[PDB]
């Protein structure tokens, strides 16, 4: 089976323009992920860090091709750079680093084995 | 696994379940169709998942702001109702169950925050705002308050906001504008600081919550509050002599309550959709049906015109249709989401003094109000394909990798130097930006090669890109 | 000033204006509509003009290419024919009334090259192209030529061309895409080469023009050549016997020449939009309507399905339809104005053989892009040279500087290296606009305290988008 | 300083500004307009590329801030012009115009004088 359109707003420019669901979160429609993304608004308007907006898009809206089966997310690379910079924002007024968006759920590297975008 | 020839509705188990079953039991004693209710945990998650495979139920019983994301996926319906049945139902009832011009649902019950009043301290309630704060000071000698509500949430305290002119998304044409957020305009200012206002002359305390709110009132420490009617059980309970009227006009306009509608959809996988849509209209939508559903639990208000005049009869229902004709139908899109984090930071905020009322709004109106990326932009662009040796026959993987692209925004040129004796320059100066990267890290991969040895190859991956000067 | 409840037509004299008038007195004679047919000279050159301002007339005539030109002006106004009546015409001349999905005018007749032949000299003619050759050779035993016609012009030319899959601009949606010309591909490469093949067997000559093209053919010297209805009224007092008929098939394709389409468009600032609009689709697109202006002069071939079907009884008005709905309809673009020069410097280069094929195709390609307001041009300004340190005086000069954005998309893609060797890690491209060519300059600075120095700087004549490491 | 070039088909090009009267005799850009416009057959037709940067150099021509006068073509473009182009005037009923003598304009872009090539 091949991969289908992006038809999130937020999530339409990126280094792609396809997706495949469910995502790495649990949503299996887009329709309830943007509904859910759409509360990272103001974290990305403050911009902690200039990578929030990709980085979420990754999660919520992976990457996909169809050349291969399972989905293309972030690294913990990338999930740790963002972590660092949007954690104490987040702290301050009231939030903590969800689940959801655990950095150790994520591989370690864009690997031979597995495979992530940074 | 689809039912054909019989139906199965969905709805929450809070609502009158067991009245819908009477409607459904009516259905098969005449038509020879059985309908089976039932009452899942969850059936708002559940639904899209089951509809997407094709499974699910005929028809779904929920608010109509949820429907706009089950719309947006094609998981329900177009319903077909003639003008003639389009008459029977209030007008703008059929404005909340509305995607993109066509419309997706049956809208059965309107619910609306109505302004719930003391008879026995208050017979005559307050038709302004502007008269409260002259009120709350003659009921402090008495050893009481005006008015208490939940101030936390911006459900509660978004009527007096939206009163002069505030809104969260423009819906002008069966469809709301995203990118049109009416929070920081001078309609929702004036508001939001008559509302700062009360609290700081000592009429109404900032940090009141849902608990103090009902807790006060209940008691008869308090003259008014404002809430649905889900919270009428409870005020039954505490034999306060009380009624329900409509909210309090604020500058002289009415005051705008978010209005949800408890909406019927039908399935799209469903193939008895005929089945489904007499169901609906002949059956459910009549004052035999809707009172049957009504008797096992009460829907409020409601949609159709001819049973809802006979229930307005008791004056809180009719508050409560009062204050939703009024009020502003929210939003079905799901960039609302937003809107609800924005304005219960931006009123704590203005709330505590810890920030003004024109900076909170503003901030608001920053954070929750929709900025589109350009698709044409020197951007970072991500792709698979698979690494191999051109002159070596052996194996090959699969490897993630990355590329700039895009149209640089500045312009380029190249303006002729002037060259003197001793002085021989260039002929040109020319300005040119590419898009190229700006940082990057090495790789590499070891080429499991049988018959030969395992070499490595190397290549940059991009991490970000930038417009530079060609000559560098 | 426009004439309010009552109609003024504007067309050319050239064309049946009496006739037309006959039309115009049967829509007062029913309506009581009075209707002012006229013919004023350079009607194509007024039209602008006085409609710009807000006068002018309620219909308007002419060929379908100028009406891409007033309809991007906004003087023509969008016509509204129901899906009956759409049918009434043929689907082909519907797309050359069509700019930028709205309809501007009213199709009538049809004009397209034609294979015309001399009975006496050739009883039945060559569907094939590949054929001529053969049958020149014996021809030519008999002191005659099969072939002649204007190689010089590229409408002309451009029939054999287009056969196997060549064309100016591509018309997929309503809509002529200026960024995909058809000049340089397999099918335009083909065809020319052909061309050329003929001209140096000595079937055919490079320098052959329309007067030498129609006095060859009109003397009985040549047995075919290519030319449209216009040049029929000579043909008949030359008093050969000869007849109209399809073009010949180049490698089984069909010729493909430019299709012009006599057009009826309702003016903008016209009131009578209703009334204008009923006079021609009611009274004029009939058998009786255009039979009336056809009497007076022909139109040859006509959009409406039913008059054409009776007039191609007459098989040669048959034979232009056949080639009309075959051929390729004309760019009504401004852009078009490019493709012109382009082919016929490439068509000339070809024959003489100063040029390749391949080569002169390739420059087409390029030469007809030659108007984008932020693309890479040359931009010209002035500046007072003046010699540092040495203070001398000035004089005002006028240079010339490259400046634009290049259309491409710059990018930067990752290389694979093997071997520790020197090498580069990414393989980018960019364009810059920069001078594609300049000349030298010189200017003497009357310095006194010292001597007059020449300053040099190089003026730029042309700029071009080319790569970053060139 | 200088005007705005009001004409439409003589807006993009390698100035934007223009000094009236100009090279021909038009004192206002209306008149001028009125006149280039019948050179559309001859554009239409394309016997020269330079054609359209040729006559608006001369009837609505180039001027700057810096200097009084204005700045027209010069004969080197016109000589390349009137060579393409007068050919196609001849067949269509036409000789080369006064008002677009090439002896008129300088020779070149010299020290002295100035124009466009
Ligand atoms: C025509 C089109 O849709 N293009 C897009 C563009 O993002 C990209 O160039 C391409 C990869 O080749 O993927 C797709
Ligand atoms: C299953 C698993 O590894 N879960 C990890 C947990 O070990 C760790 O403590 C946490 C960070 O607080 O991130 C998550
Ligand atoms: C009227 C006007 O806006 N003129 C400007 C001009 O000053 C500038 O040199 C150039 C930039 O593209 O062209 C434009
Ligand atoms: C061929 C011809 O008539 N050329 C004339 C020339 O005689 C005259 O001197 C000049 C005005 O300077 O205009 C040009």
């Amino acid at each position: 089976r091949r991969c289908d359109p992006i038809r999130i707003s937020m999530c339409q420019n990126l280094g792609y323009n396809v997706t495949k669901m469910p995502n790495l979160v649990g949503h299996e429609l887009q329709t309830d992920a943007e509904l859910q993304l759409t509360t990272f608004t103001p974290l990305i308007q403050y911009g902690c860090s200039s990578q929030l907006q990709f980085f979420l898009c990754s999660v919520y809206v992976p990457m996909c091709t169809e050349k291969i089966n399972i989905p293309i997310g972030p690294c913990g690379g990338m999930c740790l750079s963002v972590k660092r910079r949007c954690e104490p924002v987040l702290k301050e007024f009231g939030f903590a680093w969800p689940e959801s968006l655990n950095c150790s759920k994520f591989p370690p590297q864009n690997d031979h084995n597995h495979m992530c975008m940074e | 696994k689809i039912e054909e020839g019989k139906l199965v509705i969905w709805i929450n188990g809070d609502k009158g379940y067991n009245g819908l079953a009477e409607v459904g039991k009516k259905f098969e004693k005449d038509t020879g169709i059985k309908v089976t209710v039932e009452h899942p945990d969850k059936l708002e998650e559940k639904f899209p998942q089951v509809a997407a495979t094709g499974d699910g139920p005929d028809i779904i019983f929920w608010a109509h702001d949820r429907f706009g994301g089950y719309a947006q996926s094609g998981l329900l319906a177009e319903i077909t109702p003639d003008k003639a049945f389009q008459d029977k139902l209030y007008p703008f009832t059929w404005d909340a169950v509305r995607y993109n011009g066509k419309l997706i649902a049956y809208p059965i019950a309107v619910e609306a925050l109505s302004l719930i009043y003391n008879k026995d301290l208050l017979p005559n309630p307050p038709k302004t705002w502007e008269e409260i704060p002259a009120l709350d000071k003659e009921l402090k000698a008495k050893g009481k308050s005006a008015l208490m509500f939940n101030l936390q949430e911006p459900y509660f305290t978004w009527p007096l906001i939206a009163a002069d002119g505030g809104y969260a998304f423009k819906y002008e044409n069966g469809k709301y504008d995203i990118k049109d957020v009416g929070v920081d305009n001078a309609g929702a200012k004036a508001g939001l600081t008559f509302l700062v206002d009360l609290i700081k002359n000592k009429h109404m305390n900032a940090d009141t919550d849902y608990s103090i709110a009902e807790a006060a009132f209940n008691k008869g420490e308090t003259a008014m509050t404002i809430n649905g009617p889900w919270a009428w059980s409870n005020i039954d309970t505490s034999k306060v002599n009380y009624g329900v009227t409509v909210l309090p006009t604020f500058k002289g306009q009415p005051s705008k309550p978010f209005v949800g509608v408890l909406s019927a959809g039908i399935n799209a996988a469903s193939p008895n959709k005929e089945l489904a849509k007499e169901f609906l209209e002949n059956y459910l939508l009549t004052d035999e049906g809707l009172e049957a559903v009504n008797k096992d639990k009460p829907l409020g208000a409601v949609a159709l015109k001819s049973y809802e005049e006979e229930l307005a009869k008791d004056p809180r229902i009719a508050a409560t249709m009062e204050n939703a004709q009024k009020g502003e139908i929210m939003p079905n899109i799901p960039q609302m989401s937003a809107f609800w984090y924005a304005v219960r930071t931006a009123v704590i905020n203005a709330a505590s003094g810890r920030q003004t009322v024109d900076e909170a709004l503003k901030d608001a109106q920053t954070n929750a109000a929709a900025m589109d990326s350009d698709p044409r932009r020197c951007m970072r662009h991500h792709y698979v394909d698979s690494i191999s040796h051109p002159l070596y026959k052996c194996s090959s993987k699969m490897v993630l990798l990355a590329r700039c692209e895009g149209h640089c925004s500045q312009a380029s040129r190249s303006e002729p130097l002037v060259s003197f004796s001793t002085v021989l320059k260039q002929p040109f100066r020319s300005s040119c930006h590419c898009c190229r990267p700006q940082t990057s890290k090495l790789k590499a991969l070891r080429l499991r090669c049988s018959g030969g040895m395992r070499l490595t190859a190397t290549y940059r991956y991009i991490l970000s890109c930038h417009c530079e000067e060609c000559n560098s």
